[PDB]
């Protein structure tokens, strides 16, 4: 919200700078996020009293600044000139943007800070004085940011209130006289909902809603971010700003018979003052009569019952409306208004009455007409309750932590307008105040102590706790993860958990990707499926700036949404991705720089599994983003927990991408708890031996290798391939593989009788389970 | 260096008493607002900056589902810090969110663990300021401000003490026990830790720039 | 019962902990060993001949008799156990503590220094099916403790070492701001002989060094594109 | 292995405000015995 300074001063003025007062506001929860003057500093110069013009059309004319001769300026203006009263600058350099002999220039209505060319004032043309005096240029226009439990600050009374309790004042309220009633032609108001429990309007006719707006009310609403329209709609902004108490005005002549205050009718038709029409519902108010609705209770009129300029008579309305049948109902129809928001706080329910009082008389300044009588529609016993709460010295002890004295505790809350009676001994019993609608328990008092008291004197401690040392297992910790994927040679990133559909799409065309509702923009609105999704952009980011090497790993989120037939049924896990692009060591002198194989990226993906403790098996992945004939699967327990391999060629060549390799694996298997067992160590030598298979190519190396060991037997302590052959001498679909067997003995030296029953036990196995040819070296 | 100031934040409470906690984040309405003493259609809604799928279902405007669903199963004391990446429509940030519950803890002990987490962090003497605000939450809550580039006061983290509704809605007695809490956005301590000004390069990761934290 | 005390949260650097290092050497593929503080006082005089040795004066063998002015002393009785049993490649790191007792004229000018060992013989990866097994030269061994070095920040110099146990023309000296925090490089190939140890790779490095605090400072990023430029030249090779 | 149970003793305690702390092996005899009310491997006296 913004207040004029000087508009705030005439209600309490501190006698302080305009900083402290500021700060005053900021301490108190109502931060000033800026605080201006109404104009940017210039020179003085002075609005001046044209003389005589020189035709010539540019036009020569002759300005009397009040002190010694006119003075020769020559301008273009086309506004009235050749008497009227203008500001010019005398001599200087000092517009926000811009600097008989030509003298300077007759200044504009723009280039001012604050605003036809070279408006001329109305009258009143002060001789010599600064222009800046003449229009308060040099107020202040705070900006001043109000949460929404502080309903009651929305409004002059409500600011000077906070500012007279920090500075020990009494507010300077405007002692408002009422209006008697002339006439006796007042209307019926039946309140046909709850929402509304106290309802006021007056009939005032014959009005001229055509002429008035005094420069004092037109400055405070300008300066508050009110722009000018007719007469009665100012009046009633001035009054919402210095009261707080929106008021609106209707068109007597368009109102058929009883006013009601009533809940809409379901999907009723009403077009509002900005020509708007909306089909409201049965849940927010409205002001009706027998027949249609004239406005949106407390938000905005209507075009029909509108006040124009052929409006003789009037109907004032002055009502106070519950925030919780307000509330949402505005921005349901995209509307933001100074009375919406107001109301939606909490206005002071014993306002109509003042404001209804304050409006009439500034409406008899400014305009005539005969007042009846103030119809009150008024539902008692349905106002916001201000029933006393209990508050011990002891809570605000314990809550604040220190001990203010008893003396600040009454002192503080009675100055924010509350009825504390002292209770026995010790005790209180607090009544807060009729525009105050965030109290209700003991809570709410103590914040309004340390606010006034002041959080700068809220002493420092810190917390006491039972020291017991938690349960923890032994697991692959997250911090140990990163540094084993550093220190393979990625970097983390962290992109945005949602990606662009079409990326979404290229990877998987099968995909049900959980798509946003408002998303930000056509890239960001689906939830990754994938963490590529999300990553992709970066390595392609870095690539578009020469960066032919980019190796990243990020530990977030990817949405399961595929055969979801709800959003509950969406799955959250987090992952841990690996993209890589280019050579796998940086370029050196050792070797020219190559990307990487599969190999290379498995043996960077099974010592993340292996610093885990994670046993795992690969079979063929069938990812639609991957090449089918190098893509792996990682199974547990035969569950796959992630997948590994080259992007797929078409796919990379789309995105314009080098060799990528990708790979994903579930968070949970990798930081996976773990314990290990002690089995015994043989004394005892062990025996190497070798074996040569000549098998088919279609025959996977883990199979043999499972098969080897099982046939073995307990004496096999461990097998692994050491050498493949596939040159000169295989034929053409078959391949040469040489494995290595390690025989151990537990609690004695191995005997030959032994290994070779066992060699030829398994080389019988292997040449009739695969048809191969065998050899023991 | 996201996630490097996120565990120099978290290493303080760690290795202090409390403990690291993580959720979802695609979170529905009421662990998100009605259980945080939100009723619904409050001013504390903002239905255009949050995010959202369905009617009840959204992305997380803050961790408070974690502390949240820690309340209503476990019981005092409880000492956690939430970390994790949140989601507002402007668009995807971090903030850590600590949550202290115990038999009794007041307002004084709140301002005492905040200082020393400020002045700890980052190797200052800071001036820090308390200012109150608003939160659903929280009764009395605060803002708490440090002097940071040349004489400003910028906003690093938001405060106050657990509102009884939020502790009588988990299950916890708001006579019996007492609680706190606080929330933390991690990329303005980055940006003030490292130097940093435009906070998009943390998303944009470019490796030159993430190779500067190594 | 349960004893009480205040939340208070300590004051703390970011720093390359221990455990991170562990982790960096794990993943590099060395064993983390722990041998005996004393070691064979003939031992220390081979690798290091003109030794000064803080002597016990009650040792309970003459092979544990010698405070270690290096893990050497005892992280190489631990190869040789592992290379007698069949064992072609073992690759050791300990933490780590080495008695430094030379020029000293008392008790109390010992230095017990907190020091990195790393001791490697064999094929630099296990045996498979990729290549024939076989050992590393000394750029890998540079390229292990060079990331070593830089997952602490540490910026480092290097210079050949002059230590007797070293071979002296595959050997360096790691230096920071001109002193010296550790080395690097094969055993004396004499020693290797002596011992049976085939070839080993060693190295030694000061956890204070390592271990070290580090702060990150952000500069701007230029948003033109760069410009690659080739030199060729033909110098002398010394 | 005891580097990991020793880690796991450790961390029961660091994480409840605990600190570790280290320090030389080689000791005098006020720090080990004389401070303390009071077959041990010794240099001199
Ligand atoms: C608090 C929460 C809300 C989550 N956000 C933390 C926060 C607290 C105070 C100021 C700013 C931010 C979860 C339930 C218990 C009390
Ligand atoms: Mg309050």
């Amino acid at each position: 919200m913004k207040i004029s300074e000087n508009w705030l001063r005439t209600w309490v003025n501190p006698a302080i700078d305009s900083d402290t007062l500021s700060d005053q506001l900021t301490m108190l929860g109502l931060e000033v996020d800026e605080l201006a003057s109404v104009a940017k500093p210039f020179t003085g110069v002075v609005v001046g009293e044209v003389l005589t013009v020189e035709q010539h059309p540019l036009r020569v004319t002759t300005v009397n600044i009040g002190s010694g001769e006119p003075l020769q300026i020559v301008c273009g203006a086309p506004n009235v000139r050749a008497g009227m009263k203008a500001p010019v600058a005398t001599i200087g350099a000092v517009l926000p943007g811009d600097f008989v002999e030509s003298q300077g220039m007759l200044c504009g209505a723009s280039e001012i800070d604050l605003e036809d060319g070279l408006l001329e004032l109305p009258a009143d043309a002060p001789v010599g004085v600064n222009i800046r005096e003449y229009l308060k240029l040099d107020d202040n226009v705070i900006d001043i940011s109000i949460t929404p439990n502080r309903g009651d600050c929305f409004s002059i009374r409500g600011i000077a209130r906070e500012v007279a309790v920090i500075n020990q004042l009494q507010m300077n309220e405007p002692e408002i006289k009422s209006v008697d009633a002339t006439i006796t032609d007042e209307k019926k108001v039946v309140i046909n909902t709850d929402g509304a429990p106290r309802y006021l309007g007056r009939v005032i006719k014959n009005v001229n809603v055509k002429a008035a707006t005094p420069e004092w009310m037109e400055q405070a609403l300008a300066r508050s971010g009110i722009r000018t329209h007719s007469i009665l709609v100012d009046v009633t902004n001035y009054v919402l700003m210095e009261l707080g108490q929106p008021m609106h005005a209707f068109d007597l002549a368009k109102i058929e018979g009883t006013v009601h205050v009533r809940q809409a009718k379901p999907q009723e038709k009403l077009q509002l003052l900005n020509d708007q029409e909306v089909e409201l519902q049965e849940d927010v108010m409205v002001i009706a009569d027998d027949q249609k609705a004239l406005a949106i209770a407390g938000i905005m009129g209507g075009l029909a019952s509108s006040v124009t300029d052929d409006t003789t008579d009037i109907f004032l309305e002055s009502a106070f409306f519950a925030p919780l049948a307000i509330a949402g109902r505005a921005r349901r129809f995209g509307l933001h208004t100074d009375s919406s928001q107001r109301y939606e706080r909490g206005v002071d329910f014993e306002l109509p009455v003042i404001a209804m009082n304050r409006a009439s008389q500034l409406i008899q300044e400014l305009a005539g007409g005969e007042f009846g009588p103030i119809t009150v529609a008024e539902k008692s016993d349905l106002l916001p309750k201000r029933e006393a709460i209990e508050l011990k010295q002891a809570q605000v002890d314990q809550l604040l932590g220190y001990k203010v004295a008893a003396e600040f505790i009454t002192d503080a809350l009675t100055r924010l307008g509350c009825e504390v009676t002292v209770q026995a001994n010790g005790e209180w019993s607090v009544v807060p105040p009729s525009h105050r609608y965030d109290m209700a328990i003991y809570q709410d008092l103590i914040e309004e102590v340390a606010r006034i008291d002041g959080y700068d004197n809220i002493q420092i401690s810190l917390p006491s706790m039972d020291v017991q040392l938690a349960k923890y297992q032994d697991r692959f910790e997250i911090a140990q993860l990163r540094q084993t994927v550093a220190t393979l040679g990625y970097q983390e990133a962290i992109s945005f958990s949602f990606a662009d559909a079409k990326l979404e799409k290229q990877l998987n065309p099968q995909v049900s990707p959980l798509m946003l509702a408002n998303p930000i923009s056509s890239d960001l609105a689906a939830m990754r499926s994938t963490l590529l999704s999300s990553l992709i952009p970066c390595v392609q980011y870095n690539l578009n700036r020469q960066q032919s090497r980019v190796r990243f790993f990020e530990l977030g989120l990817r949405f399961d949404y595929q055969n979801a037939n709800s959003i509950q049924d969406l799955k959250q896990i987090p992952t841990l991705a690996l993209v890589a692009v280019g050579s796998r060591e940086p370029e050196s002198w050792h070797a020219k720089p190559q990307p990487m194989d599969f190999f290379d990226f498995k043996g960077e993906v099974e010592e993340i599994l292996a610093a885990g403790r994670v046993k795992v098996e690969y079979v063929r992945s069938e990812r639609p983003w991957l090449h089918p004939g190098q893509s792996a699967e990682i199974l547990v327990d035969g569950q796959s927990i992630g997948y590994l391999g080259r992007l797929h060629p078409s796919l990379e060549n789309e995105l314009d991408l080098s060799t990528t390799w990708v790979a994903e694996l579930d968070q949970a298997a990798v930081l996976q708890s773990y314990v290990s067992n002690f089995t015994e160590l043989s004394r005892f030598p062990s025996v190497r031996r070798d074996i040569a298979l000549l098998i088919s190519d279609n025959i996977n190396v883990r199979d043999i290798q499972q098969l080897i060991e099982k046939t073995g037997g307990e004496l096999l302590d461990s097998t692994w391939l050491f050498d493949v052959y596939t040159g000169q001498g295989v034929e053409e679909g078959k391949r040469s593989l040489a494995f290595a067997l390690l025989w151990q003995h537990p609690s004695r030296t191995l005997e030959d009788a032994e290994i070779k029953s066992g060699m030829d036990n398994i080389i019988q196995v292997l040449e009739n389970t695969y048809q191969a040819t065998l050899r023991a070296s | 260096p996201v996630t490097q100031v996120q565990e120099r934040i978290c290493q303080f409470f760690t290795k202090a008493g409390f403990t690291v906690a993580t959720g979802p984040e695609v979170e529905d309405d009421y662990h998100n607002f009605e259980a945080l003493n939100i009723p619904g259609h409050h001013p504390a809604r903002a239905m255009h900056d949050t995010f959202y799928f369905d009617a009840n279902h959204l992305l997380r405007t803050h961790t408070s589902g974690v502390q949240i669903r820690t309340m209503e199963t476990s019981q005092p004391p409880i000492r956690i810090v939430c970390p994790g990446r949140v989601y507002r429509c402007d668009p995807m940030f971090h903030q850590i969110e600590g949550l202290y519950v115990a038999e009794n803890t007041s307002f004084a002990e709140l301002k005492g663990l905040l200082i020393n987490l400020l002045n700890e962090f980052f190797e200052k003497d800071l001036k820090v300021r308390f200012r109150p605000s608003y939160f659903p939450f929280t009764e009395p809550s605060a803002e708490v401000d440090i002097m940071d580039e040349r004489g400003r006061w910028l906003e690093v983290l938001g405060c106050g003490m657990v509102h009884p509704n939020v502790l009588r809605a988990a299950g916890i007695d708001p006579d019996k026990y007492k609680g706190f809490a606080f929330g933390l956005g991690v990329e303005r301590f980055a940006m003030l830790r490292y130097g940093i000004n435009d906070l998009r390069m943390f998303y944009q990761n470019d490796v030159r720039f993430l190779r500067q934290f190594a």
